[PDB]
């Protein structure tokens, strides 16, 4: 049985233009563990992204945290892009800020 | 509770790590085949020389277990690609194994038992797993003797880190998908530890029961994050506030008010 990833995107601190921050993409509830996760800046892949060691929950579904340090400007859009066997096409979830 | 998890993926990738619940405390380095300590106190009160003992059975059993799974895959009817997951530890002790993300077999007292629903495949697996009783007795003692002693030393050694209090910060934003004529108010709470937290949209002292709390999500620095949202009619968004309560604030709630440029 395959399980599709839940994808949640958030910043460590309130967004303030010109101030250093951390962008997070938490991917969870998926199976099998093979997965591809990119953080995007203006549709372009962000080069140095870190992730937690792969782990799983009680129901055996996997979860990973992806993150990077970043400084937002008013012109920049960020998102998390996920590909997994359960997905027809990569799924993109934007960082929502005001 | 302390537990070790094993993730093995076959198409031959292998991951072993140790956990205090959500908190990772140990990792296994394949290249060095060593036990990596993620915190100073991850050693617990286990002497430096006793730690190389533990590494030994971890040495031999991790790659004997990985190797063992692929020769038998034929008779066990494991078909590529597939994944095996194991979790074992103590709180009471446990050791459970899944095949393709479903309960498959578990270790109970002195032997491996198949989950009934897992069928004859799990039964044939247990036969293999139980073919040497001594190796099962070692598994028993690791769980009922070694694991309980370890977790005591671990908790004591880490007490400082584990009972620390880190204050949350919070902020408000507009949510993305309100229905027509309505707004979505979002209250973000971040940087708190430990995990339990209280957050509600309020009108004065009246809790707004429309408040929808999301999952509590991790940050890389080991603190936690939560979003709480409220859907309201645009006419009725006056006098709303977000109130955060947390052990670390000692009664001084964080309170933020919907207004300024938010309106
Ligand atoms: C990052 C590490 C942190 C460590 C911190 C430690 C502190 C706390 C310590 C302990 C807490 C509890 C941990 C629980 C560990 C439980 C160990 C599991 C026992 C494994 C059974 C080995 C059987 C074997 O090793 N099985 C070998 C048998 O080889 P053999 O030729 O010995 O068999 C011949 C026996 N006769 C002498 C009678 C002929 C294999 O061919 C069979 C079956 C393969 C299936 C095994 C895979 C499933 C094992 C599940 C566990 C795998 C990884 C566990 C470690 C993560």
């Amino acid at each position: 049985i395959q399980r599709t990833p839940k994808i949640q995107v958030y910043s460590r601190h309130p967004a303030e233009n010109g101030k250093s921050n951390f962008l997070n993409c938490y991917v969870s509830g998926f199976h099998p563990s093979d997965i591809e996760v990119d953080l995007l800046k203006n549709g372009e892949r962000i080069e140095k992204v870190e992730h937690s060691d792969l782990s799983f929950s009680k129901d055996w579904s996997f979860y990973l945290l992806y993150y990077t340090e970043f400084t937002p400007t008013e012109k920049d859009e960020y998102a998390c892009r996920v590909n997994h066997v359960t997905l027809s096409q990569p799924k993109i979830v934007k960082w929502d800020r005001d | 509770s302390f537990h070790v998890i094993w993730i093995a993926s076959f198409y031959k990738q292998n991951l072993v790590s140790g956990w205090l619940s959500d908190l990772q405390t140990h990792t296994w380095d394949s290249n060095s085949s060593t036990i990596v300590f993620l915190w100073p106190w991850s050693r617990g009160n286990f002497s430096n020389e006793e730690w190389k003992e533990l590494e030994t059975l971890f040495r031999i059993r991790t790659i004997r277990s990985f190797e063992g799974i692929r020769r038998y895959a034929h008779e066990l009817q494991f078909e590529y690609p597939f994944e095996i997951q194991v979790t074992g530890g103590c709180e009471g002790s446990f050791l459970q194994l899944a095949y393709q993300g479903s309960d498959f077999v578990s270790f109970q007292n002195n032997s491996w038992l198949p989950y009934p629903v897992a069928g004859n495949m799990a039964k044939h697996f247990c036969k293999v797993l139980n073919q040497n009783q001594h190796e099962n007795d070692i598994t028993h003692n690791l769980l009922s003797d070694t694991c309980p002693r370890f977790i005591l030393g671990l908790l004591d050694a880490g007490k400082a880190h584990l009972q620390r209090q880190v204050k949350p910060e919070a902020w408000l934003s507009h949510g993305p998908s309100p229905g027509p004529g309505h707004l979505q108010l979002v209250c973000h709470v971040s940087g708190f530890y430990p995990k339990p937290v209280w957050v509600m949209w309020m009108r004065g002292e009246q809790e707004q029961q429309g408040t929808q709390r999301g999952d509590i999500l991790p940050s890389a620095d080991g603190t936690w994050y939560l979003r709480a949202t409220l859907e309201v009619a645009a006419g009725e968004a006056a006098d709303l506030s977000c109130r955060v309560k947390h052990s670390s604030l000692e009664g001084q709630d964080i309170v933020l008010y919907w207004e300024g440029s938010l309106v």
